[PDB]
Protein backbone atom coordinates (compact mmCIF):
# COMPACT_ATOMS: atom_id res chain seq x y z
CA UNK A 1 0.00 0.00 0.00
CA UNK A 2 1.02 3.88 -0.43
CA UNK A 3 2.81 3.06 -4.08
CA UNK A 4 3.58 6.07 -5.19
CA UNK A 5 4.48 7.68 -1.61
CA UNK A 6 6.95 4.80 -0.77
CA UNK A 7 8.33 5.40 -4.80
CA UNK A 8 8.27 9.89 -3.80
CA UNK A 9 10.05 8.55 -0.60
CA UNK A 10 12.57 6.13 -1.80
CA UNK A 11 13.44 8.20 -4.98
CA UNK B 1 22.56 25.47 21.90
CA UNK B 2 21.28 28.16 20.24
CA UNK B 3 24.18 28.01 17.45
CA UNK B 4 22.95 24.52 16.94
CA UNK B 5 19.35 25.52 16.84
CA UNK B 6 19.96 28.67 14.26
CA UNK B 7 22.36 26.11 12.19
CA UNK B 8 18.90 23.73 11.63
CA UNK B 9 16.89 26.98 11.13
CA UNK B 10 19.08 27.97 8.17
CA UNK B 11 19.83 24.36 7.19
CA UNK B 12 15.27 24.00 7.07
CA UNK B 13 15.07 27.33 5.16
CA UNK B 14 17.72 26.84 2.61
CA UNK B 15 15.95 23.40 1.61
CA UNK B 16 12.52 24.78 2.04
CA UNK B 17 14.18 27.59 -0.81
CA UNK B 18 15.20 24.68 -2.82
CA UNK B 19 11.79 22.69 -2.67
CA UNK B 20 9.00 25.28 -2.84
CA UNK B 21 9.53 27.43 -6.49
CA UNK B 22 7.07 30.32 -5.30
CA UNK B 23 7.56 31.43 -1.77
CA UNK B 24 5.66 33.24 0.45
CA UNK B 25 8.36 36.20 -0.52
CA UNK B 26 7.56 35.98 -4.37
CA UNK B 27 3.34 35.48 -3.45
CA UNK B 28 3.19 39.01 -1.18
CA UNK B 29 5.23 41.17 -4.05
CA UNK B 30 2.92 39.83 -6.80
CA UNK B 31 -0.17 39.84 -4.42
CA UNK B 32 1.10 44.31 -3.47
CA UNK B 33 2.66 44.91 -6.59
CA UNK B 34 5.77 45.89 -5.55
CA UNK B 35 7.07 43.24 -8.34
CA UNK B 36 8.50 44.86 -11.51
CA UNK B 37 6.90 41.51 -12.68
CA UNK B 38 3.72 41.64 -14.72
CA UNK B 39 0.22 41.70 -13.06
CA UNK B 40 -1.66 38.66 -12.48
CA UNK B 41 -4.78 37.23 -15.11
CA UNK B 42 -7.45 37.99 -12.77
CA UNK B 43 -10.50 35.78 -12.93
CA UNK B 44 -13.70 36.66 -11.32
CA UNK B 45 -16.20 34.84 -13.37
CA UNK B 46 -16.78 32.52 -16.26
CA UNK B 47 -16.11 34.33 -18.98
CA UNK B 48 -12.82 35.47 -17.65
CA UNK B 49 -11.93 31.84 -16.62
CA UNK B 50 -12.30 31.11 -20.37
CA UNK B 51 -10.12 33.64 -21.43
CA UNK B 52 -7.62 33.43 -19.09
CA UNK B 53 -7.07 28.91 -20.09
CA UNK B 54 -4.05 29.88 -22.04
CA UNK B 55 -2.11 31.94 -19.23
CA UNK B 56 -3.08 29.28 -16.35
CA UNK B 57 -2.52 26.47 -18.32
CA UNK B 58 0.27 24.52 -16.27
CA UNK B 59 2.82 22.49 -18.03
CA UNK B 60 0.93 22.80 -21.10
CA UNK B 61 -1.87 20.63 -19.87
CA UNK B 62 -5.34 20.45 -21.84
CA UNK B 63 -8.70 18.87 -21.39
CA UNK B 64 -9.37 16.01 -22.87
CA UNK B 65 -16.76 18.92 -18.36
CA UNK B 66 -18.31 21.87 -16.37
CA UNK B 67 -16.20 25.24 -14.22
CA UNK B 68 -16.88 23.80 -11.46
CA UNK B 69 -15.53 20.34 -12.42
CA UNK B 70 -12.37 21.70 -14.40
CA UNK B 71 -11.58 24.14 -11.39
CA UNK B 72 -11.04 21.01 -9.10
CA UNK B 73 -9.28 19.03 -11.60
CA UNK B 74 -6.88 21.97 -11.90
CA UNK B 75 -6.85 22.24 -7.86
CA UNK B 76 -5.83 18.08 -7.88
CA UNK B 77 -2.96 18.70 -10.78
CA UNK B 78 -1.10 21.30 -8.47
CA UNK B 79 -2.04 19.32 -5.11
CA UNK B 80 -0.10 16.62 -6.51
CA UNK B 81 2.59 18.96 -7.56
CA UNK B 82 2.57 20.22 -3.63
CA UNK B 83 2.91 16.62 -2.34
CA UNK B 84 5.58 15.57 -4.20
CA UNK B 85 7.32 19.51 -3.00
CA UNK B 86 5.94 18.39 0.45
CA UNK B 87 7.58 14.57 0.27
CA UNK B 88 11.19 16.49 -1.20
CA UNK B 89 11.25 19.19 2.03
CA UNK B 90 10.68 16.23 3.95
CA UNK B 91 13.78 13.93 3.55
CA UNK B 92 15.79 16.89 4.20
CA UNK B 93 14.50 17.38 7.49
CA UNK B 94 17.34 16.00 9.98
CA UNK B 95 16.63 12.32 11.00
CA UNK B 96 13.01 11.98 8.90
CA UNK B 97 15.23 9.93 6.28
CA UNK B 98 15.74 7.66 9.21
CA UNK B 99 12.59 6.77 10.22
CA UNK B 100 11.04 3.57 9.55
CA UNK B 101 9.64 3.45 6.28
CA UNK B 102 6.70 3.22 7.17
CA UNK B 103 5.84 6.04 9.73
CA UNK B 104 7.64 8.57 6.92
CA UNK B 105 4.28 7.25 4.83
CA UNK B 106 2.14 7.87 7.96
CA UNK B 107 4.13 10.84 8.62
CA UNK B 108 3.33 12.70 5.02
CA UNK B 109 -0.35 10.94 4.60
CA UNK B 110 -1.65 13.13 7.52
CA UNK B 111 0.67 16.03 7.10
CA UNK B 112 0.71 17.26 3.52
CA UNK B 113 -3.21 18.56 3.89
CA UNK B 114 -1.84 20.62 6.84
CA UNK B 115 0.87 22.15 5.26
CA UNK B 116 -0.80 22.69 1.96
CA UNK B 117 -3.49 24.67 3.90
CA UNK B 118 -0.40 26.57 5.64
CA UNK B 119 1.06 27.14 2.09
CA UNK B 120 -1.53 28.12 0.41
CA UNK B 121 -2.14 31.36 3.33
CA UNK B 122 1.08 32.90 1.73
CA UNK B 123 -1.00 32.86 -1.76
CA UNK B 124 -4.35 34.23 -0.23
CA UNK B 125 -5.38 37.62 0.84
CA UNK B 126 -9.09 38.45 1.41
CA UNK B 127 -10.13 39.05 -1.81
CA UNK B 128 -8.88 35.66 -3.64
CA UNK B 129 -6.09 33.43 -4.55
CA UNK B 130 -2.82 33.28 -6.51
CA UNK B 131 -3.00 30.26 -8.85
CA UNK B 132 -0.86 28.61 -11.42
CA UNK B 133 2.42 29.95 -9.46
CA UNK B 134 1.33 33.53 -9.27
CA UNK B 135 0.29 33.23 -13.29
CA UNK B 136 -3.94 33.84 -12.05
CA UNK B 137 -5.44 35.56 -9.79
CA UNK B 138 -9.05 33.53 -8.59
CA UNK B 139 -11.59 35.97 -6.59
CA UNK B 140 -13.13 34.90 -3.51
CA UNK B 141 -16.32 35.80 -4.54
CA UNK B 142 -15.83 33.96 -8.10
CA UNK B 143 -15.38 30.31 -5.86
CA UNK B 144 -17.90 31.14 -3.34
CA UNK B 145 -20.60 31.92 -6.74
CA UNK B 146 -19.62 28.03 -7.69
CA UNK B 147 -22.83 25.83 -7.60
CA UNK B 148 -22.85 23.91 -4.15
CA UNK B 149 -20.98 22.20 -3.18
CA UNK B 150 -18.15 23.10 -4.47
CA UNK B 151 -19.35 26.91 -4.00
CA UNK B 152 -18.25 26.35 -0.07
CA UNK B 153 -15.46 24.46 -0.49
CA UNK B 154 -12.19 27.29 -0.44
CA UNK B 155 -14.47 29.82 2.17
CA UNK B 156 -13.11 27.66 4.81
CA UNK B 157 -9.37 27.96 3.49
CA UNK B 158 -9.68 31.81 3.08
CA UNK B 159 -11.01 32.15 6.71
CA UNK B 160 -8.19 30.65 8.29
CA UNK B 161 -5.79 32.04 5.94
CA UNK B 162 -7.05 35.50 7.25
CA UNK B 163 -6.12 34.59 10.30
CA UNK B 164 -3.14 33.00 9.58
CA UNK B 165 -1.41 35.53 7.33
CA UNK B 166 -2.16 38.18 10.79
CA UNK B 167 1.01 36.84 12.24
CA UNK B 168 2.78 38.03 9.44
CA UNK B 169 4.97 34.51 9.24
CA UNK B 170 7.66 34.99 6.88
CA UNK B 171 9.60 31.90 4.66
CA UNK B 172 12.39 31.53 7.67
CA UNK B 173 9.51 30.88 9.91
CA UNK B 174 7.21 28.77 7.97
CA UNK B 175 10.40 26.77 6.79
CA UNK B 176 10.76 25.09 10.84
CA UNK B 177 6.58 25.51 11.72
CA UNK B 178 6.21 23.06 8.05
CA UNK B 179 8.64 20.60 9.94
CA UNK B 180 7.54 20.70 13.01
CA UNK B 181 3.66 19.59 11.78
CA UNK B 182 5.31 16.53 9.29
CA UNK B 183 7.15 15.23 12.73
CA UNK B 184 3.78 14.79 14.37
CA UNK B 185 4.14 12.18 17.10
CA UNK B 186 0.43 11.51 17.17
CA UNK B 187 -0.86 10.84 14.15
CA UNK B 188 -2.83 7.52 14.24
CA UNK B 189 -0.96 4.59 13.28
CA UNK B 190 2.20 5.40 13.92
CA UNK B 191 4.86 2.11 14.86
CA UNK B 192 7.70 3.94 16.73
CA UNK B 193 6.72 7.75 18.34
CA UNK B 194 9.56 8.27 20.22
CA UNK B 195 12.85 9.23 17.82
CA UNK B 196 9.77 11.19 15.66
CA UNK B 197 9.06 12.71 19.12
CA UNK B 198 13.04 13.37 19.44
CA UNK B 199 13.12 15.36 16.39
CA UNK B 200 10.03 17.15 16.94
CA UNK B 201 11.06 18.46 19.93
CA UNK B 202 14.51 19.85 18.28
CA UNK B 203 12.16 21.26 15.74
CA UNK B 204 10.33 23.27 18.21
CA UNK B 205 13.10 25.00 19.95
CA UNK B 206 14.57 25.96 16.59
CA UNK B 207 10.95 27.29 15.67
CA UNK B 208 10.78 29.29 19.15
CA UNK B 209 14.28 31.09 19.08
CA UNK B 210 13.73 31.73 14.99
CA UNK B 211 10.42 33.34 16.30
CA UNK B 212 12.48 35.48 18.96
CA UNK B 213 15.02 36.54 16.57
CA UNK B 214 13.02 37.41 13.72
CA UNK B 215 9.52 38.88 15.49
CA UNK B 216 11.28 40.56 18.69
CA UNK B 217 8.84 42.70 18.77
CA UNK B 218 6.05 40.04 18.34
CA UNK B 219 5.68 38.72 21.93
CA UNK B 220 4.11 34.82 22.25
CA UNK B 221 4.76 34.57 18.37
CA UNK B 222 5.21 30.75 19.40
CA UNK B 223 2.24 29.95 21.73
CA UNK B 224 0.06 31.69 19.10
CA UNK B 225 1.07 29.91 16.05
CA UNK B 226 1.16 26.49 18.19
CA UNK B 227 -3.01 27.19 18.79
CA UNK B 228 -3.23 27.24 14.98
CA UNK B 229 -1.37 23.83 14.45
CA UNK B 230 -4.18 22.56 16.62
CA UNK B 231 -7.16 24.55 14.47
CA UNK B 232 -5.13 22.95 11.06
CA UNK B 233 -6.74 19.72 11.82
CA UNK B 234 -10.20 21.06 11.81
CA UNK B 235 -9.86 22.81 8.34
CA UNK B 236 -8.13 19.00 7.57
CA UNK B 237 -11.50 17.31 8.79
CA UNK B 238 -13.55 19.40 7.38
CA UNK B 239 -12.31 19.09 3.78
CA UNK B 240 -11.99 15.35 4.44
CA UNK B 241 -15.66 15.13 5.01
CA UNK B 242 -16.57 17.23 1.71
CA UNK B 243 -14.32 14.86 -0.08
CA UNK B 244 -16.26 12.26 0.56
CA UNK B 245 -19.45 13.97 -0.25
CA UNK B 246 -18.17 14.80 -3.45
CA UNK B 247 -16.86 11.44 -4.62
CA UNK B 248 -20.36 9.93 -3.57
CA UNK B 249 -22.77 13.00 -5.34
CA UNK B 250 -20.25 13.48 -8.40
CA UNK B 251 -19.41 10.89 -10.46
CA UNK B 252 -18.40 13.24 -13.49
CA UNK B 253 -14.63 13.44 -11.59
CA UNK B 254 -12.59 11.26 -9.71
CA UNK B 255 -9.23 11.65 -7.62
CA UNK B 256 -5.60 11.43 -8.96
CA UNK B 257 -4.92 7.88 -7.27
CA UNK B 258 -1.32 9.91 -5.47
CA UNK B 259 -4.56 11.60 -3.50
CA UNK B 260 -6.82 8.36 -3.18
CA UNK B 261 -3.49 7.08 -1.51
CA UNK B 262 -3.81 9.82 0.68
CA UNK B 263 -7.23 10.27 1.46
CA UNK B 264 -7.80 6.73 2.05
CA UNK B 265 -8.12 5.60 5.44
CA UNK B 266 -7.98 9.18 6.63
CA UNK B 267 -10.49 10.27 9.47
C1 LIG C 1 -10.76 25.62 -15.80
C2 LIG C 1 -9.25 25.90 -15.80
C3 LIG C 1 -8.54 24.84 -14.96
O1 LIG C 1 -7.38 25.50 -14.37
C4 LIG C 1 -7.15 25.67 -13.00
O2 LIG C 1 -8.09 25.63 -12.20
N1 LIG C 1 -5.86 25.90 -12.58
C5 LIG C 1 -4.80 25.97 -13.61
C6 LIG C 1 -4.39 24.65 -13.99
C7 LIG C 1 -4.78 24.09 -15.22
C8 LIG C 1 -4.38 22.81 -15.61
C9 LIG C 1 -3.57 22.06 -14.76
C10 LIG C 1 -3.17 22.60 -13.54
C11 LIG C 1 -3.57 23.88 -13.15
C12 LIG C 1 -5.54 26.10 -11.23
O3 LIG C 1 -4.37 26.30 -10.91
N2 LIG C 1 -6.51 26.02 -10.27
C13 LIG C 1 -6.31 26.24 -8.93
C14 LIG C 1 -7.45 26.53 -8.18
C15 LIG C 1 -7.38 26.78 -6.79
O4 LIG C 1 -8.50 27.08 -6.06
C16 LIG C 1 -9.63 26.22 -6.25
C17 LIG C 1 -6.16 26.75 -6.13
C18 LIG C 1 -5.01 26.47 -6.86
O5 LIG C 1 -3.80 26.42 -6.23
C19 LIG C 1 -3.41 27.53 -5.41
C20 LIG C 1 -5.08 26.21 -8.23
C21 LIG C 1 -8.16 23.65 -15.92
C22 LIG C 1 -8.25 22.33 -15.70
C23 LIG C 1 -7.83 21.70 -16.81
C24 LIG C 1 -7.76 20.36 -17.01
C25 LIG C 1 -6.72 19.83 -17.78
C26 LIG C 1 -6.62 18.45 -18.00
C27 LIG C 1 -7.57 17.56 -17.49
O6 LIG C 1 -7.37 16.22 -17.81
C28 LIG C 1 -8.30 15.11 -17.68
C29 LIG C 1 -8.34 14.68 -16.20
C30 LIG C 1 -7.74 13.95 -18.55
C31 LIG C 1 -9.72 15.43 -18.23
O7 LIG C 1 -9.80 16.09 -19.29
O8 LIG C 1 -10.70 14.95 -17.61
C32 LIG C 1 -8.63 18.09 -16.73
C33 LIG C 1 -8.72 19.47 -16.50
N3 LIG C 1 -7.47 22.59 -17.73
O9 LIG C 1 -7.68 23.83 -17.19
C1 LIG D 1 -6.84 21.82 -1.76
C2 LIG D 1 -6.76 23.35 -1.90
C3 LIG D 1 -5.35 23.81 -2.26
C4 LIG D 1 -4.65 22.89 -3.27
C5 LIG D 1 -3.93 23.68 -4.38
C6 LIG D 1 -2.44 23.86 -4.10
C7 LIG D 1 -2.22 24.73 -2.89
C8 LIG D 1 -0.76 24.75 -2.52
C9 LIG D 1 0.14 25.15 -3.69
C10 LIG D 1 1.24 25.89 -2.93
C11 LIG D 1 2.48 25.97 -3.80
C12 LIG D 1 3.60 26.33 -2.80
C13 LIG D 1 3.97 27.81 -2.87
C14 LIG D 1 3.45 28.52 -1.60
O1 LIG D 1 2.24 28.39 -1.32
O2 LIG D 1 4.26 29.23 -0.93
Amino acid sequence: RHKILHRLLQE
Amino acid sequence: ESADLRALAKHLYDSYIKSFPLTKAKARAILTGKTTDKSPFVIYDMNSLMMGEDKIKFKHITPLKEVAIRIFQGCQFRSVEAVQEITEYAKSIPGFVNLDLNDQVTLLKYGVHEIIYTMLASLMNKDGVLISEGQGFMTREFLKSLRKPFGDFMEPKFEFAVKFNALELDDSDLAIFIAVIILSGDRPGLLNVKPIEDIQDNLLQALELQLKLNHPESSQLFAKLLQKMTDLRQIVTEHVQLLQVIKKTETDMSLHPLLQEIYKDLY
